[PDB]
This record gives C-alpha cells, structure tokens and sequence, in this order.
C-alpha cells in the first residue's frame, strides 16, 4: 500500500487419494522486477501439514517464524498431540482476522494443506480472514487461471492418483507461466502423503511457443 | 426557501405566495410580487434560485404573451404548462440549469381549472393542491386533512388561512405577509393579502 | 443515486395472445408524494404500450420525443408501427445521447399488428434491446418485480390468469418498497380489448 | 487504502410455522467475479432448538459464529440452563452493537423455536435490531425472496383464499421453488441449499441441488 | 515490452520482445512489435498499444503517399521526422516510445529514437520499452564499435534475452529483423533458441 | 459474459454464453452475443451491452454498403480496421471488448478488439470477464491445425468452463461455425442449465384482486 | 419513522408508525417503535434502528437501577437527562437518534425530547421522525389542551395517518398509547388501509 | 442562529433571549428558557451548538453553585466570568470544543454591574452592551445610536423594544417572543416577556 | 545510490557508490554507504538516509552487546536476522533497502539482502539502490560462478561504474571493501580509477 512490497503470485493445490500436493513458483517480484529468483514460498511445518504464501513475502517470513516457533513449542511437550491441519488453518484464520480487526493487516494470502490421520485437507486463508476448505485451491491470478483446470477435472472425477494430480498442477503451473505476468519459470512442487511432507524443488515447465510464427 | 401554495376549486384555483424577498441574513422589500401575470387566465409562480425566477418565467411570459397577441386567442394552461416544461427541460442539462420550480394556475373556458406543478428538473404533474419550498414540508398535511374535492371559495380561503397560520407558527422563517390571488371564470382576481 | 429520485416501477408480461403492462401511479421527490395520478404507460399504437420509469423528466421527455418521432414515422409511411421497429427506435433514441444520457429504462409491451404474436422488451439507460418472451422489469424496485414475478409466471396464460398474476406481482412487489407504490395500474392488451384497470394498493 | 470488507454473498431464509422453523441456506461464497467453493454451509446448529443463518462478509460471519457459539457455551454452564431463542437474539443484538464503530458487516437470521414450542425467527441488520417474524430471508437475494413469501406466507394484498396455516409440506415446497427462482435470477445463487429444519422432536437437514452456474 | 535496434554496418538489426499485458495478464503472448511501414524502414512500438499503431498506419499512409509522390525510396529521417511531428503534436494523449530503423539508399544504417515525450535523436544502438531499463549495463558494456551482422544478431538476441528474463512485463519469443540492402531477413527465436542463462543457486 | 473463438483448418468457431446482468442481477437470460456483420464475418461482444450492439450495427451497415460498392465479398481485414479506427477515436469511452472472425479470400482468421482500440491477430481469443475462466482450456487442450468437430467441442468446453465458475455466467451456449462454404450460426448448442420445476398451483379464478375501476375499449 | 406525542388534561398520547427502511428497500411493516421502559413511562425511536433500540434499552436498565436504588419511581426529567448525558458523550461519533421520554411522574405528564445532538427539551407536543413535519402541521391544527380522550385519539390517528400518507419513509401500522396516573395502555394496532377505508 | 442581548445600566444590567428552540426546518416549544439561574446575582446566557448550551453552562452552574454553597459567600461576576472563560478556553483545543458563546450578566455589591461577553473561542471582554447570533448583526447599531452611558430602567426597556421590533421587522427568522430579565441590587428580577 | 556485494570465495567483496541527493542536488558528493557494524560484518545502506543509519548504529548497539555477551564473533545471519526484525517491525516508516555482508568464521562468505519491505534472503551477489536497476543485465550476464578476489574486485568496480554512469542519482567515487579472514581491505576509486567506457558517436 505504501511501498512496492516483495510479492509472489500463486500457490495452487489439489488433494488426492493419498495426500495433497501444492505448488508455487520461486519469485520475489518487486513490482514488475524479478528481484529475487531463488526464494522458497513453501513452508514445511510438522510432518502432516504444509503451508504456502501468495502475497507479501515479508509477512510470510513473519508467519514462518511464528508458525515455526509455535509448532516446535507445542511439539516439545512430548505427549503426542501434534497439530492437525484443522488447527493451523483455524489459528491462521484467527491470526489474520484479529490482524485486520486492528487495521494493521497481513497482506499475504496463503493456502495450507496436509494429510491428517484419516484423510487429506486443503484450506484457504485470505488476507481479510475469508477462510474455507475446498477440493482444489489456487491463489491470486491462479484463482482465475489455474482454478478452471482444477475444477474441471475434479467435477468429472473427485478421485485422483498422485501422478494425475502432480501432472495436473504441473500443467496448471505451465498455464500460469503462459498467462500470468508476475510468474517465473522454475517452481517448487510439494506433496504431503502418508509418509509425510516432502518438497521437490525446483522444477521447470516445458514451454510450447510453436504458435508464434503464425503472426503477420 | 420561499413558499408557494395553490388549491384547485371546482371552478377556480387560488394561489398564494410568501411576500418576502430575502437576502443573506436580512430580508429586502416585502412585496416584489412573485406571481407573474400571464395572458388573461393563466398565472404562474416561481421560486428557487434568486436570479432565475425573474429571468426564466418572464421569458415564458414573453412567449405566451406573444402567442396571444400574435394569433388572437390565448393558450390553454395545459399548453402553457407543457410549453414551459419543454423550455425548462431543454434548458436543463445543456449549459445553464435554470433552478426554478414552478406552479402554474390556470383555467380554460371549456374545461376545468388546472394547477400544474413542476420541480427544478421540469417534471410536470397535475395536482388538486401543490406546494413549494421548505414551507411545503409542514403545511401540506393540512391540505390533506381538510381538502374535499369540491370546496366553496370562502372555505378554501379560510383553509388557506389555516395553512398560513400553521406556517406562521412552526416554520422558522419570518413570512408575515402572503399574496393571494383567486383566478376563476371572470379573469384573474386578487384576494386581500393575508397578514399577521 | 439519481435513478432513485422519483421512484417509479413498470413491468410487462405475456401469456397467450394478450400482454399485460403495469405501472405504479406515484410521482414525487425522495420522501414526498406530490401527486398520485402520473402517466407512465404511454400509448403509441392501438395495441402497443410503452412504459417508462426512473427520472420523471426523462420519462416525459422521451415519451413526448418518442411520440414525435413515432407519430412522424407512421405519418411518413402509413401503417401501424411494428413493435420490433419501435424497439429499434427507442434503441436509437436513448443511444446517440449516450454522453449525459436519459435516466430511464422503457419497457415495450404489445402485439404484432397483423399476426398478433405478442412480445415484451426492456431497455437500459443508454439503450440495449432485451427481447423477452417471459416478463420484463423496470424501475427502482427491480428485483422484487423479478424474483417474485419470476416465481409466479407460468407460460401460455389467458387474460384472466395474466390479469391476476400481474396484479399480485405488482401489489406485493411495490408494497415491499418505500419510494414506489400507492395505487397501481394494469393494462391488459388482448386481441380485441384493452382491459385498463387500477388497483387499490397499500397506499402508504 | 485497504477496504477491510468484501461482499462474499449468499442468501439465507428462515420460516416460522407453528412447530417448526425452516432455516434455509445457500452454498456459493464468492467475491469479485470468481467463486471460491461449493460446500460452505451458512446455517449453523447453535443448540438443538436454535439454528442461525449467517450471510455477508464470510470471515466476520465465521468469527461471529465462533463468538456466539463460545458465549452460548459460556452461558450454559454458568447458570446450568441452555439458552432460549429470544435470549440468543438479545445477546446477538448486543454483540452486533458492541462493535458498532467498526461493524460486523453480516446479515444473520436466527430461526428455531420458542419455550412453548411455536417457531420464531429473528431478523437482523448488521448493527443489531431484532424482530420476530414468520419469514424474512436475508443477505444477498434479500429483495428477491421477500415479496414471494410476503404473498405465499403472509397472504398480503390478497383476498379471501381461506388461508390455512403452514406445515412441513407446503412450506417445504415453498423453499425449493424460491431458491431455484433466485438461482435463475440472482448472481449469488448457491448451487445446493442445505435447509437446516428444526422441529419439536429434534433436527434434521435436507439438501437438494440448484442451478449450478 | 523491450525493443532493441543496433546499426551494425550498412544496414541495421532490429529486435523486439512479445507480450501485451493488461497490467498483470498477458493478453497477447505472441505479437510482433516489429512492423513494416514502407519497405526497408521499420518502426517498432512500445508503451501503450492502441495509440502507437494508429500512429503506425497513419505514417504508413503519409510515408507511403510521400514515397509514391516522389517516385523514390524515402529516407529514414523522413519517417522519424513525421514521427517527431505526429507524436509531438499529440504529446499529452500518447504513450508511444517508438524507436525506428531501416536502410535508406542515401546514407545507410539509421536508427532513430522517438521517446515518450516525442522527439527525434539518432543513435548507434537504441533501446526502449518497459523492461528496457534492466539492460543498460549489458548493452552499454558489450557493444564495442562497428560490429557485424551475426554478432549484432546474437547481441540483440541475448540482450533481449536478459530483458525478457528479468522483466515480468516482457517475455515470450523475441523477433529479430535485419534490414539490409537485399531486404528484410527476419526470424523468430522459439523457446530453446533463446540463450538461456544460468541462475546462481544453493543460494 | 465470457466469449471465445478458435481458428481451425476449414474456418473459425466463435461462441458466447447468453446472459446479460446489469448490476448484480440478470436482466435477460437469453441474448445473442454473436452479431451479424456479413455473410462471412461474425463478430462477438463484451463490455457494455449497448455499445457492442451499436458499433456492430454501424460497422455492419457501413461494411455491407462497402461490399455492395465493391461487388465482391467483404474481407475481414477491413472490419478489423474500421472497428479499430472508429473505436479508437472515442478514446475508449465505448467499452466494447469484442472479437471478430472471418473466412475470406486470403484465409480464415480472427481478431480481438480491446475497448481502447488495440487489435491482435490470434489463433484463439477470449474477451469478457470469463476470459479467465475460458483461457486455461485453450492452454491444456488446444492444438493447431485441428478438425472442426473437436474444435466445436473445444469452444463448447471453453464457454462451458466460463459457465461453471464465473459470475458473468450464462444460461446456455450458442456458437457459430464459419467455414469456407457453409456458415452455421446455431443458437443454443447445449443447455446445461434447466429451469427446474414448480410445486403446487397458486391462483384462483376471478379473485385475488382489489379492482377499483375497470375500463373496456374495443378495437376493430 | 414518524412518531408523535402530545399531552393534555388526561395524560399524553404517544403514537408512532411501524415501518423500518434500509435506505430504499424496507425491512418490516410491523416494528414496535415505542419502548416500554416500565409500566409508568415510555420512550420512542426515530432512526438508527440499533442506536435508538440500544439506548432506550440501556435507559431501561439505568432507570430500573434507579428504581431499585432509591425505592421511588424515576422522575421523567431524570431519565431524559441521563439519556442526554450518555448520548451526549457519544456526540460526533455518527450516532443518530431522537425520542420522546413521556410518562406520568409526581409533577406532570412529562414529555421530554432527547436526540443525538443532546437537545433535551421539555414540550407540550412533539413529533420526531423522518418526514414528521407533516405530523406537526396536522397535529397543531387540531390540538388544544381542553380535549377529551376520543378526539385526541382521532387527532393522533388522523395526524400520523396523513404523516404516513404523504411521506414515503413511513406507514405500516399505527400503535397508540395514552399514559396517565396508572401507566401506559394500548388502544390501537390499526394499519393504514383500514384507516383509509374508515375515514374515506 | 439564536439571539442574546444585554444592556448595562448604571446600577443594573438587563438581558433578553429569543424564546425559540429551533430544529432542522421547524421550531419546537418556544420557552426552553436559555437564561441559566446562577447563585443569586449572576446570570449567564448561552447559544451556539444545540447540545453544548445545556451541557457546558449547566456545568458552570454546578461549580459556581458549589462555590457559594460550599464557602458561604458567592462569586463576584468577574471571577465567574474568568472561571467559565478558563473552563471553556481549556476545554477548547483538547478533545471536544464546546461551541458556545456566552453572555454573563452580573453585579457585585461593592462594585458596578458588569456584562461579560465571549465568543466560541473563549476570548473575554467587558461591554456596556453585547449581542449574539446572526441577529446581532443588525440590532447592534440601535444600541449604538441611543445608548447613553447613563440610562434609566424604563428607557432601557423601551430601547430594548426598539431593538426587538427591528429584529422582528428585518431579520428573517421567526423570533416572536423574547424573555427579559433585569438584574439589579435586589436580586434577579424579571420583566414580563415581550411578544408580538 | 547503488550497492553491490559479491560472495567470491571464503570472504566477500562489497561496493557502494557515493551520492546523497536531495531530489536533484547532490548534498554529499563523498559519503561512505559502506559502514562497519562489528568487525567483519558490514552493512550497506540505500533508499533513505536518516532512518537507515539509525538502524545501523542501533544494530551496532544490539550486535555489539550480543557479541560481547557471547565472547564469540557473531554470524552474519545474526545481524541480518535483527535487520529483518528491526526493519520489519517499523516497515511503514522506513525506506532502508540495506544489503549486508561479512565473513563469519563458521560458514564463510555470506551476503544477505534486506529490501525495502523488510525481509531476509541469502544471495550470491546482492544489489540494491536507486541506480541498481540499470545493471541487472550486466551483473546477470557477467557473474559466472566461484570467482576470485581480483575479478570480483574489478567486477564490482565496473558494474558500479555502469550504474554510476547511467543513473543521475548515483555517481562520484566508488568504495570497495573485501571482507576476508585477514580483515577488511577497503579502498576507493578516485576518478581515473573508474573504468570509463566509450560512448557511441551519433
């Protein structure tokens, strides 16, 4: 609002039989300037939950140190009882609504996901506090562009294997490379399964510029 | 912030203005009479912006007066009302919005008496009784309570004195005298001014 | 706003070979009702009524302007006006004064003058033809007159059922509004009659 | 500089019969021109006999249901007695008013039934003004559903139809047709209304789809 | 939006990126900001999109009518002159930082710059557009003197590759066009043809 | 109010949803957005609902005056340039994000016209808000030089992907297929949105009215 | 909203309409716009539907605390005064209300008028509301102190009948109250249409 | 937009308010008396913002009344005037500007009668005659033309009737009744209210 | 205002230009935007001027007190961490895009970037300032991998020479500082020492 904040663009994710996969590009765009290339926007927390960020990255470093400190703090009480991704979603919701309630708001708009004891989870937490659950999410312009490819396949079959979901978000991330202006080539794809959180970065997009030479 | 009132009788229509020419803080000479004499049987009234009342409605008086003393007969008040609605409505949005709101008392011979009404946007409507200004907001229910559709002349005059004594009592502006004219099938008459 | 100045609310709906156009007889400033009789349903043909809403100086201005160009059109070429053509003519009356437009949304209700196939149309401020075979809605209290009259209208209705449903749609629509209502008016246009009627409403 | 409200949309309805209260809902929360999700309920089961509907800004609707839920629990074992319905309406009136100067931009409707058993429904502006009714949907298609069940429930502007009291079959068929009509005509439609319906023996919850666009 | 044009020797070598962003959405992934106006003289276009090609076909009209009126091929200074006039007189309504090039038979390689305010200067290399601020160091450091056609071809190619790599409002394929005596020899660089540069990691 | 169009080996396939929503309420549930200009050129329309109408009546009328002045069939380049130059000099006050396509003596091709007057030759275009809901389905499953039937299925899947997750959605898809020899302007292609049904009759007969004054007037 | 109140030789009539707008769309046709703070006084509401409802609700709390604390019926000037104190110390915060505080006490019929600016005046008659000056006109034409009970009721019914007829932001029903030395009673719940057919 | 007036005699000072409690468009009950009773011999008047007149000056009445019925004797009007100037002047800029302008008639026993004056900024000055409101702008020259420094009581009352009949004639607000109180060496004595 | 800092090997090589403009007037032709904070860790400063050195001596206070509290030389990650905190908490009042460097004994060469919004990333080369937008092409193209001290010395030298040549709010002498194990070896480039590049003439 006051300055050209350092942003990202999109953390798009989909759940699948198994776990949930979220993906984001590593980009530190300083207002139409890719000032920071190798910049991870995918936070790992305790072994059954993940976390992204789309908006301001400085507020995401604030959230990675308060989420990190909170989850190690309640992690070292022993007695089992780690955070289900219920509680990271709800705590992040109350943190942001209690943050805009004093008009000093966090500006990033993330999606947290994770595989709980029974089934997976993919929840959206907005800049304003608009929080919900969905079978497939996308943030920023991905919510305009990756979101149709996600809620087309999932209206046909709401059941995905891991390779179908992984190729699905790779293809959607290629679409955001094609259309979104604040988007960069390489991206981290990141999946939480029964065996836990793992982050496979960075990847690339096989570009298709074969329609270019038909312009006159 | 002035005050215009009219009541349509069965064979007449009477209008009354407030006889106060205002200023920033003070009032000027009272009389300044707002009711502009039309041809013989039409009579319009004008308040609003101080400087468009004496300008626009006198120009309408020029054109209707030219119509009568150009082609013999005069206008019916319907054609005069739609005439000045046309002229204000097309002088509205162009370059200089004439901010006046008109009453137009009148009668034709072979139809009834008519009291036309329009805002400063020149939206015209017939009315059995109409009002204007801020004083319209409190006095109009007394013409709701007592106005029969058929009313004699002196009953309408003392009803009009009820409206002016209420307007004298509650409304915050000093409006002590009111100019009253009954027009009917013998031409424009003028009732004695109501003072306090 | 400026559309909420004089209130006003017209609609039109058709079943069988009749249509039904309906207005609310009310005119005044935002809080004040300076009169009850106010012409909003302007006849143009024998069986083609145009109904207007919004700012009252624009509904009399393009009502009389449309009677000018319409009347001169049927004088230049002797026949009753085909109503699709009149839709095109108000479409090129509200437009071409696009900059500083007229603040009205005229609906057009009626019959083809030789085949008696009914239709009803609606336009926006700057003039866009919405041809409609169900019902059209104009005025301040739009979505009530939607909403409810989309919840009432069945297809292929004779004039007494259409009579009854536009009566209920108008009364319960404008009752749930502040700046509209206080006695409404319904014109039924059959292929032989104009059942013109008023309706005692919640006049408050 | 920030605009701390958006309008996430949604229209919720409640009807008070004589032993029931049909608290309808919709599903699609959405702002700007893109929809977010199609699962989201808006009728929340407060007690066994009170159901709220809650439409408007969704985050503040959500926090408001957390506050009225947690303070219902704060009541219930401070007096060893559950809430009534009118007391829910009163304390939600003072919760909505208590933050006036940065208000809860939310249109919420509290259905449920009274102490004696007859159903009641309390309507609210976003700053808090409760009236008990037998209808009044609220929030996005407020001015669309209202004139139908001003007529098909209140029987206003309507002569001698010999009007009967409502029931769980006439009013059941009166909620689905108004939401397919508003599914046609509103933009903030909903694709599957989840009618939290309240009765004397308990509570059930019927769901049926809509125009999905 | 990034444009390069380098006068090598005899003729010139153009170059333009290809995006048309509506703020933060690429409305046209594949556009040619290179455009011919007569035969040899090409104008490029930057800044806005709607005004600058109204200027481009307006000066195709005026330059074509003038060239057929003289029965001679016109100079590039002619086209840049009526770019100075046509862009200068409407300077408060147009965002058109066009930089033009071509081979007149009289002089040789000419590259003129008509920036956003609207004027005319002659330059050896020209540069202009949104991303054309991120490569003044590289173009200022690498361009030596009197280079040839293949090394200005790859010079414009990797300069525009830097500018499309770093700007967010610039990307896609890049179009080169080498105006010379024997006509234009244009081509595109389709994906792998872009000289991709390595990004420094671990960090 | 999403709009799309795809070029293919024989021709082009336009397509639009049919709903016009003033404010946040649908004013009309079935309107043609695929406007005639010419027997070989159909345009489209988005943005202001009236400005697209008037700009394509003007370019339709002026263009077919031009074509019967030349005698031959009108080309699609001159429609692009008349929409460009006439839509530019009103400084973008006309909001008409329309696309237009045509089969011509040169080749079947389409253009997009942004409301400020910027034109783009493209193989595939999307105007309106539903652009975003219908561009991604031109980026996973679009192939150049493709046959007519899965291009029709492609554009129906694009507009159908602008139906289901946009609030400028439409009732039903209509799409035109402009080929070399035949034109196929087909109104609605698929209707994925039924009305539903009502439950229970409502009215009496000659009741449920507060009649104050009747008036009957014969005509013939 | 158009309220109205006037005192005479037998207590004071308080009448009001029953509609509650939301700018132009209207919410309810039946709103209890007279708050019964105890069975000896009343209190009206004239805009800002949660403001006025909250502050006469809270006035009912404070006056009941006065009833418990000093074991007397509260004087009406005390209730109007403390209302003017609290809504005075929220002046300028966008607060907008206005009310009668009528009710018999040990000195008089009462009828104070307290609004958002903090006027807090006594009166013989008032009518606060949106339009409401219509009510002033018609009420002050038929008002006298020497009225009996029935044409006072007809003065209120005709008064805010015309004030709901001419105004747009009013109507619905009319409730009417006649408080005297026993407490308030209710004499009406008539709507506008039955008054229209009742009085032509 | 109300009206306060005062005239200092040789052994008295008389004040008169306008007896009109206004509103947006209408006037409420006339009486509402603006002159607030101080201890025995002081008498202040207050107009300005509707809601700070009844609040601030009554609080001053509380503190001065507490001073008299705390420490025996009452204040001289000098100390009461500088007291309320201090309280308004330090309640001026802080959080809630009390927008009232005061007259303060009074007299001490062993000094003359005093009529203090202040604006809404609490700048205090003695005056042999002072006025307030918009009605101050036209009536103050009549107290310039006729006011001798030594004037009898009935001459000052009929002079005050000259000022009120001029204020009745030219000033545009309906101010029909005026409340008059003469204070002098026997205590606060009030003359019959002037009406028209 | 243009700052460079390149991690070569083992240690780092800083670099900063020298102007302090009051819009369109060089108020200080010769300033050192390089400044020490402890011994090896240097912070630079860009953007505004008044706030950023209040941050610099504030973290000289906190970092010096912490370093004497541990009796160990502190990491560069410590100083960049309290730059993230000290600049993040006051983010709506400060224009301080500082990029810092130094040699901790534990890790080695570290160069962190704390941009205008206030955060912390680790980079091989960092860059920041007013003119530090005109040389992303040159620095992006020339910096290869694992360079040595003399070629990062001349690399930072001619990169800052490009940025002072093209920006109007950047110029004067440039200051280099090569943090290593044996301490800082700083120098200036006085006029002719600037690698002047030829301008093409049209």
């Amino acid at each position: 609002t006051q300055n050209p904040m350092v942003t990202g663009t999109s953390v798009l994710g989909v759940k699948f039989e198994g776990g949930v996969v979220i993906a984001a590009d590593m980009l530190g765009s300083y207002g139409s300037l890719a000032r920071f290339r190798n910049i991870s926007r995918i936070m790992r927390v305790n072994n059954s939950t993940m976390l992204g960020a789309s908006g301001d990255y400085a507020d995401f470093q604030y959230l990675k140190q308060v989420l990190g400190q909170m989850v190690i703090d309640e992690e070292l009480l022993g007695d089992g009882h780690s955070y289900s991704p219920r509680a990271i979603h709800s705590w992040l919701t109350r943190a942001m609504y209690s943050r805009r309630s004093k008009m000093n708001p966090l500006w990033n708009t993330m999606v947290i996901g994770g595989y709980a004891d029974g089934e997976s989870f993919l929840g959206y937490v907005d800049m304003l506090g608009v929080a919900y659950e969905a079978p497939s999410l996308a943030t920023g312009y991905g919510a305009y562009l990756a979101q149709p490819l996600l809620r087309e396949v999932l209206e046909k079959q709401p059941v995905l294997s891991q390779t179908e979901a992984r190729d699905l978000v790779e293809r959607c991330m290629r679409v955001l490379y094609y259309r979104d202006a604040r988007s960069y080539n390489r991206f981290q794809i990141a999946t939480v399964t029964e065996k836990g959180v793992e982050i496979e970065g960075p990847l690339s997009t096989e570009t298709n510029w074969d329609i270019a030479h038909m312009i006159s | 912030m002035e005050y215009l009132i009219g009541i349509q009788g069965p064979d007449y229509v009477l209008v009354a203005s407030d006889r106060v020419a205002a200023s920033n803080i003070v009032q000027m000479k009272d009389d300044h009479d707002k009711m502009f004499k039309m041809s013989e049987k039409i009579l319009l009234l004008c308040v609003g912006e101080a400087g468009d009342t004496v300008q626009f409605a006198e120009y309408i008086q020029k054109n209707v007066q030219l119509y009568k003393m150009r082609n013999g007969y005069e206008l019916s008040p319907t054609a005069a009302a739609n005439f000045t609605r046309r002229n204000l409505a097309d002088c509205l949005r162009s370059r200089t919005p004439y901010h006046v709101n008109l009453l137009l008392a009148g009668y034709d011979e072979h139809e009834g008496p008519a009291l036309y009404y329009m805002d400063y946007l020149a939206a015209l409507a017939k009315a059995p009784f109409a009002a204007h200004g801020y004083g319209a907001f409190l006095t109009l229910s007394i013409l709701d309570r007592y106005y029969t559709p058929t009313i004699s002349r002196e009953r309408a005059v003392e009803l009009l004195r009820k409206c002016l004594e209420e307007l004298q009592k509650r409304f915050i502006l000093n409006l002590p005298t009111f100019s009253v004219r009954v027009i009917d099938k013998d031409g424009i008459h003028n009732l004695e001014n109501i003072a306090f | 706003s400026i559309m909420s100045y004089n209130g006003g609310a017209v609609m039109a709906m058709k079943g069988k070979n009749c249509v039904a156009i309906a207005a609310d007889r009310r005119f005044g400033i935002q809080a004040q009702m300076v009169t009850t009789d106010f012409q909003k349903i302007f006849p143009m043909g024998d069986r083609l009524y145009i109904g207007l809403a919004g700012l009252a100086t624009d509904v009399q201005t393009v009502a009389q302007r449309l009677k000018f160009r319409l009347n001169l059109y049927e004088l230049k070429e002797g026949r009753q006006i085909k109503p699709y053509t009149l839709m095109s003519m108000v479409a090129n009356l509200l437009y071409e004064k696009r900059f500083g437009p007229y603040y009205t949304e005229p609906v057009i209700a009626g019959l083809d003058p030789k085949t008696f196939k009914p239709f009803i149309c609606s336009l926006d401020l700057i003039g866009c033809p919405m041809v409609t075979d169900d019902f059209v809605v104009s005025g301040t209290c739009a979505e009530q007159m939607y909403g409810m009259c989309e919840s009432l209208w069945e297809p292929n209705m004779d004039p007494d059922h259409l009579f009854e449903t536009i009566s209920q749609a108008m009364l319960n629509a404008v009752d749930r509004d502040a700046v509209s209502g206080m006695g409404v008016i319904v014109h039924i246009i059959e292929k032989d009659k104009i059942t013109t009627r008023t309706l005692k409403a919640r006049m408050d | 500089r920030f605009s701390p409200y958006v309008f996430n949309g949604g229209t919720i309805l409640a009807i008070a019969g004589e032993d029931f209260a049909i608290v309808a809902s919709d599903t699609r929360l959405s702002e700007g021109f893109s929809i977010h999700t199609r699962d989201s309920p808006k009728c929340y089961k407060l007690t066994d006999k009170t159901v709220i509907g809650c439409s408007g800004f969704h985050g503040d609707c959500l926090t408001l249901t957390k506050i009225i839920e947690a303070r219902l629990k704060m009541y219930k074992h401070s007096n060893n007695k559950a809430m009534t319905t009118g007391a829910i309406a009163a304390m939600l009136s003072t919760i909505l008013y208590s933050r006036r100067f940065f208000p809860y931009y939310v249109y919420n409707i509290i259905g449920g039934l009274d102490e004696e058993g007859k159903g009641a429904v309390y309507s609210f502006d976003p700053v808090g003004s409760y009236q008990r009714d037998s209808f009044k949907a609220g929030g996005s298609a407020s001015a669309m559903l209202q004139p139908l069940l001003d007529n098909q429930v209140g029987f206003k502007n309507m002569q001698n139809v010999e009007h009967v009291p409502l029931s769980l079959d006439r009013a059941m068929r009166l909620v689905k047709d108004v939401f397919i009509s508003a599914a046609e005509r509103d933009v903030y439609t909903g694709d599957a209304l989840r009618i939290c319906i309240v009765t004397k023996e308990g509570i059930r919850e019927e769901t049926v789809s809509l125009r999905k666009d | 939006t990034t444009i390069m044009a380098v006068q090598f020797d005899g003729g010139v070598v153009l170059g333009a990126d290809s995006r048309t962003t509506t703020g933060s959405y690429i409305a046209n992934r594949v556009t040619d900001k290179l455009t011919p106006i007569h035969d040899r003289i090409f104008c490029c276009r930057s800044g806005s999109a709607a005004d600058t090609q109204a200027v481009a076909d307006a000066v195709t009209y005026q330059l074509g009518f003038h060239s057929i009126e003289l029965n001679e091929p016109p100079l590039v200074h002619t086209a840049a002159s009526l770019f100075k006039e046509m862009c200068y007189r409407y300077r408060e309504d147009l965002m058109a930082g066009i930089i033009i090039a071509g081979w007149d038979p009289q002089e040789g390689g000419q590259v003129y710059s008509v920036p956003m305010g609207g004027m005319m200067v002659r330059q050896s290399f020209a540069i202009g557009g949104s991303g054309s601020s991120y490569i003044y160091g590289y173009v200022d450091a690498t361009y030596r003197e009197g280079m040839t056609k293949e090394e200005c071809l790859q010079f414009t190619a990797n300069a525009l590759a830097l500018a499309m790599e770093r700007d967010g409002s610039s990307g896609g394929v890049i179009r080169l066009a080498a105006i010379a005596e024997s006509g234009v020899e244009r081509q595109v660089l389709l994906g792998d043809q872009i000289p991709k540069f390595a990004v420094a990691t671990l960090p | 109010t999403t709009i799309a169009g795809v070029v293919y080996k024989d021709g082009i396939v336009l397509g639009a949803d049919t709903r016009a929503t003033e404010g946040m309420v649908v004013a009309d549930k079935n309107c043609s957005k695929i406007h005639f200009i010419s027997p070989n050129i159909y345009c489209c329309g988005a943005g202001t609902a009236a400005d697209t109408d008037m700009t394509t009546q003007l370019i339709s009328s002026n263009l077919e005056l031009h074509s019967l002045s030349t005698g031959r069939l009108p080309r699609v380049v001159t429609a692009n340039r008349m929409l460009k130059q006439m839509l530019f000099r009103y400084q973008g006050y006309i909001g008409a994000a329309l696309v237009l396509g045509g089969v011509d003596v040169t080749g079947p091709h389409l253009y997009s016209i942004y409301p400020h007057g910027s034109t783009d030759k493209l193989p595939y275009v999307t105007m309106g808000s539903g652009s975003l809901a219908a561009m991604a389905v031109f980026e996973d499953k679009f192939r150049p030089d493709m046959e007519e039937e899965e291009a029709k299925n492609l554009v129906s899947e694009a507009i159908a992907a602008g139906i289901f997750n946009d609030l400028g959605s439409g009732s039903n898809i209509d799409l035109c297929v402009i080929s070399k020899n035949k034109l196929d302007f087909l109104r609605p292609y698929t209707v994925p949105n039924k009305k539903g049904t009502r439950l229970g009759r409502y009215r009496c007969e000659k009741g449920t009215t507060a009649v104050l004054t009747e008036k009957i007037t014969p005509l013939e | 909203t158009t309220t109205l109140a006037f005192k005479f030789r037998h207590g004071v009539i308080v009448a009001a309409d029953s509609r509650a707008t939301a700018g132009a769309y209207i919410a309810s046709q039946t709103v209890k716009k007279v708050i019964e703070i105890n069975p000896y006084l009343l209190g009206t509401m004239a805009g800002g539907a949660a403001d006025c409802s909250f502050w006469e609700r809270l006035l009912a709390r404070q006056c009941r605390i006065y009833e418990l604390r000093n074991k007397e019926r509260i004087s009406v000037a005390a209730a109007s005064k403390l209302l003017a104190n609290m809504v005075y110390q929220y002046k300028g915060m966008g607060l907008s209300m206005g009310t009668m505080i009528c009710g018999w006490d040990k000195r008089g019929p009462g009828l104070y008028y307290v609004d958002s600016e903090g006027n807090r005046i006594s009166g013989a008659t008032f009518s606060v509301g949106s339009g409401s000056v219509y009510a002033y006109g018609v009420m002050d034409r038929g008002y006298s102190y020497d009225l009996e009970v029935e044409q006072a009721y007809d003065l209120a019914r005709r008064a805010i009948y015309q004030a709901t007829y001419r105004d747009a932001y009013s109507g619905g029903a009319v409730n009417l109250y006649h408080v005297r030395e026993d407490g308030w009673i209710r004499v009406s719940s008539d709507n506008v249409a039955d008054l229209h057919e009742k009085y032509s």
